[PDB]
């Protein structure tokens, strides 16, 4: 048997290899980005946005974020999904973005996911899986984003219910807002301190 | 074969989040322990990237940014295999890399070092591993990079890399070094890894038989990701 | 103090003239043994070079050829001491150096390697040692150089040097390498030297305490020349 | 005690550091060259020229040569000279040249040296000390140049007389010629083979 | 010679600020990492103290506080050299020392140990190093000191010292112990230093050839401070 | 090469060797103290005062402090100062004090320093260098004191600008007050916790 | 996969041409160094031999020359694998072997040793390796052979072999010995190989599990040839 | 990785395994020989012949020789040839012969090869690759045979031009002769001494 290659921080120039346009490097014709909605993509369009804060309460202006999620019917666009259902064919399920160098805001244009089966016949509440990489962070931090308008499903979700300190569950619930007709979910991440966001070892 | 969950990440084989010798980790590390969960479909799936979208020079850092001439520096090929912890090849995984140029200078708005920029070098590439888990790219060997951790901190020459493979749980970012660089024993980021054998797992080896005469040297570097267990009894994933 | 002759050159501490693994030595080595002579004034004298003729950038390979910008590559300072075999400092000796650029390319009409030329790097410098035998110059670390001995021959990164000091008998040309380069163990020119301890005498050491933050690394390299014996009885030189 | 740093060949690009103008590198204001005669230099002007041949009888077109010699009165312009005599003040005593890349010819413009004291009260015949460096040559090869018009002094010279194989002494004698009023001494060096030039360990 | 900055402090050669085994460090250590800066004139200068102000017994702890008789205890001379990390002598540096008496009792309002006070011992001295970096003082060997870290904590016999030298960056306070004291292996303050070789650097050695017959023993203790690098190219300090 | 002698805490009786009068030890005729102003000293007289607080918000009543600063014209009274300017001759530039054992207050009578050249042609804002030693502190803590009435120079200071978390810069700014005609700068130091003072590795 | 050139022959892994202890090499070795060339189509191609032309007993040295009875001597099977230096099998390579009989006598007009000739043994065979690079032949173990190098020279028992494979550059002739023969340490031809590990690479190992009861013993011997590198960037061969 | 099996001399009885008929061993029905021309083979028939000489100027009477060459159109009959052209189907491209035990003469009946592509778009002059094995020879010696009637192509050939000692190029040129209507190329090989044949490391 082999040991996993050890993780190392992505460092402050992680944009060069993962978001070259942000480092002002035009080298690729097709650039991976933060827009998961294609013209024929099914589902309700939503914008996910927030900032990442360090232990002094300041925003990380060099953080890179990625999200992985299911389609509107709760099917992952991956060969590893075993539901035997057809996935939306115009949906990658993944995106990557970086916080703005001046303000630290980040966002994704995506679709609200459908519920996905949990273990042993359970049903998970709708969620987006999210990972954070940045200078100072030695191993990407995994967390999940749930939606405040899914109170009912959240209360029964297996993962949220497996966090024994119940006051911490709320840090994983994003707030729904409606900016000029658009549905926006605000999710701020606090790496350290009061109201520290729950991070998982997955 | 019915796949079950990925084997647990062995936290002792990786750096801790809090590592005071690497100063920026002090305010960017959680104070709470990570909450371990049992895996679901969310953790074992991952996206698929088609080779169709990739340009012909995407894995050629020597030519993909070259305008008026070739970049200045040591021509090297880096190749290897990506496997899971059970030794199975990782097929069609997305590998993205980035690095400084031959002066130890990064092409990034926040890098202001006096080492000279190279108008013909960009410093980023990508490729998909083949069916044997094999990858190969060509580049300029980067120069060691000075930075401010302690004021006179110098990292050894290195290439950053990222992998997106079969399961989200496998998601990984790290970096490799080149055999014999004397700065490897002083790097505070490398020292966040606890064991010596894991520190050596980030060193690419000189591969002399694959050097190309009057052209390029070659380094061999293999990557190991988490692997899935097979299930023969109850399948609890769903 | 009345100086007598230089101590004999120890032929076992140097490469032989005939070394078949270094192919061009086969037709350029004498078949006859060297004829040893007792020294005269001709062998113990040497010319004197005045510092007055040297330009201000003669020991700065980073700037002495720079036109539009700085050369691309690893900024390094090399310094050390030149001493005779009895440990006495060698004062006002002329040190001349030359090397390839960061690509392993030499600025010479007969070098046609594909590694890129650097419009801002020349590759030559010179300096006089001070009264303590000390020397210091700055440069770009050269890249390893491919050549045709066997077709896929690669020399480790190196800087060539030459010394003209107090006595013609001390005349010497050699080259030094940088600590940890893995090509050092395969170089057929380095292998012409018979003993391991003499091979290690050509390796410049990383000098971490002398690195200059956010600027340049530093290597330490000392040179030893033949030394003169002192005479207390008959003085046969003349 | 310390061991001497070991020698290594100068290699084929030795011109870069020692004769930059020959490699087409203009970096220094004052370049060391092959002209030892300054306007006020005393003595008879002579040109020394030849080629260096390898074991196939072919000229080395990448060889670098240096000469060291006394002034017209047999005094070296070095602080190590103990004769208590004043040396010509307009004479360096040293020069460096490289063979032409196409023909292999090399030459020096110099002065004919005066006789220098030998050991134990002897007198050496006039000579120039010469060293050769090139690719293929691991340690510079030292030899001496004597003049054929100094038959008398040559026959009594201590160094020439210390070569026990007497037929080899002639390889160190250069031939005087007179090109259009100039005195030229031709000295060809044969590194290997028949008529191999004597080389010394000094 | 134009001096540049002091070499960086090697944080691995010193105790960390947070060392839970030394209990009072828990609330008196910063939570944030230190911010490293590039040096300016403020960091490379320091005050000058004139020997003129020093009394004749300032380095004689045996007599400088003696009123009715001599202090009780082991008469010892301590001497050594203060050098910078490049081996250069530290000239005219101010050395201040303080210690407990032969009972392990300090002359301080906050020390209430039952070990007896000595009416003829004060416990403080000072001196300036000479041009060779040499210092010498005489005293009573202190007794081991009990204190409350864990309730039965005992420190080995030691003398505290302080140095103010050429640059503010060199500012240092530490303490030395005496060869062979068995308490050295149990001291939690000594254990805050990470490496064994640095822990041994605080041990003064018995110097038998310098004992003075029927009078005093002698200990040898050398101190090393940070050293400045010399500059040969750009001088950025100002 | 040699390694620096490792640091060790000064401990609670550091007054014995450094401020003997405070430990009630009269042994020296000339005692180093906290008064940097001599009768002929040039510049505006100021008092610098504050307390040092531990992680519980309590004052260290055993802390020893030293300051190093330039004269009124920004010249250090040290042979290492390279400005080529004459320094005030009646100014040591350094002082030492200890906090009061009962209240923890400390103070210095000094002069306001002039601006000192920074690196590469810059100008630093007026500042005093300060170091703290005490039981519990394993290595003296270096910090700097800037003045709130030098807003303009502070905003352009190279060191303050090199602290990337900008909210922390304010911990190094002392507040000007005017006690009965005297100018007083209050500078409290917080070793741990909220508003922790910036400490440097110099 | 686009193949590039064969990896360079490592001259240090083979005997030199001039080896004075093997006397006939003195006048049959070039005085000039070999001239290394970059490979072309001429060096990477080789002929193809069809199995169709081979007789059924071509790899059976025990029966292919037998007339009135079986040859006298030790019945042995030799088998193994032929691979390139990257471990890939060498398919359909022509292997030709020849050897002395059980007396150490060769069936050749120039061999006049008193060891007896065997009317039923010829001493030559051939075979093509299969798709796994496997070969197998049967024979009589040869006896050690006396010869005149020094007058009492004896070579250990051995079988000569030749390989013609995929590229002309791979062309090779050598010989293997049998495990434990005491003459292996004295053979001057074996001593022309410089390193001990390469000398051991010519020793066939006893393969006890493959012995055939009451019939034949078995030896295992693997052969490694030069291997081609794969090309992923410019293909300069043509 | 593995190291190449080391070479060893073929020895004086190399005929037993490689040319059994020459050792008077009839064991095989099909014997490999020195005749590369089959009845339908295309191209001009030529005979290649010579002797191999040792350092005393004497012929090796136990040497074995093999040649490898392209067909009349410069295509190799090997699966490794990448020209995408059809090769003559009645041509093996290889032969083996041994020198006569009494005279040392060797020969091959073959076809004159066509030009083969060189590296990077060049064209090589017609040549035959040849290897020599014999007692005294520890590693087979590779050389090439060019034709004197191809002066034009020889002058531009990449391999011949890569031999820097130009006088040695002529040792690789065989001489055309016409014996009673047959075209014969004489190529003598001199292993050591004056006019030593160039040998390659391929
Ligand atoms: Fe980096
Ligand atoms: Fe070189
Ligand atoms: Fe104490
Ligand atoms: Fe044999």
């Amino acid at each position: 048997e082999l040991k996993e290659t050890p993780s190392q921080t992505g460092g402050p120039y992680v944009h060069i290899g993962l978001l070259p346009k942000q480092a002002n490097i035009e080298v690729f014709e097709h650039n991976l980005d933060n827009n998961l909605v294609q013209d024929n993509t099914q589902g309700q369009r939503i914008r996910l946005e927030g900032q990442v804060f360090d232990g002094l309460g300041l925003p990380l202006r060099d953080v890179l974020i990625e999200i992985w999620q299911a389609d509107t019917n709760g099917v992952y666009p991956s060969q590893a999904d075993t539901q035997g259902k057809q996935v939306d064919p115009n949906f990658l399920g993944w995106g990557r973005t970086g916080a703005d160098f001046g303000t630290g805001f980040w966002s994704f244009n995506t679709i609200k996911p459908g519920a996905v089966p949990g273990r042993k016949g359970s049903t998970q509440a709708p969620h987006i899986s999210l990972i954070i990489f940045a200078r100072g962070i030695n191993i990407g931090l995994h967390t999940r984003v749930y939606f405040d308008d899914e109170a009912e499903a959240n209360a029964k979700d297996p993962v949220l219910n497996s966090i024994e300190w119940a006051t911490r569950r709320q840090t994983l619930v994003a707030k729904r807002e409606e900016r000029d007709g658009e549905v926006v979910y605000r999710f701020d991440i606090r790496i350290q301190g009061e109201n520290e966001t729950v991070f998982f070892d997955i | 074969i019915i796949w079950g969950a990925y084997a647990q990440r062995n936290t002792e084989d990786h750096p801790p989040a809090y590592a005071p010798g690497y100063k920026t980790s002090v305010l960017r590390s959680p104070k709470n322990a990570l909450i371990s969960i049992a895996e679901t479909l969310s953790e074992v799936t991952a996206p698929h990237f088609s080779a169709d979208k990739f340009g012909p020079k995407d894995n050629d850092l020597i030519l993909n940014y070259a305008k008026d001439g070739l970049p200045i520096g040591e021509r090297v090929i880096v190749h290897g295999y990506v496997r899971d912890q059970f030794g199975r090849p990782v097929k069609n995984a997305l590998v993205e890399v980035w690095q400084a140029n031959a002066s130890g200078r990064y092409r990034h708005p926040n890098d202001q070092y006096i080492g000279a920029m190279d108008p013909n070098f960009g410093g980023c590439g990508r490729m998909l591993t083949d069916d044997n888990g094999y990858y190969v790219f060509r580049t300029i060997k980067p120069g060691p990079y000075p930075w401010r951790n302690r004021i006179n901190e110098w990292s050894p020459a290195h290439i950053h890399f990222s992998l997106i493979a079969d399961g989200w749980a496998q998601r990984l970012i790290s970096q490799f070094y080149f055999e014999g660089d004397t700065l490897i024993d002083s790097c505070p980021i490398l020292k966040t890894i606890p064991s010596e054998q894991q520190r050596r797992a980030l060193i690419a080896l000189e591969d002399k038989s694959n050097f190309i005469e009057a052209d390029s040297r070659c380094y061999r570097f293999d990557i190991t990701l988490r692997g899935r267990r097979a299930t023969y009894f109850e399948n609890d994933l769903t």
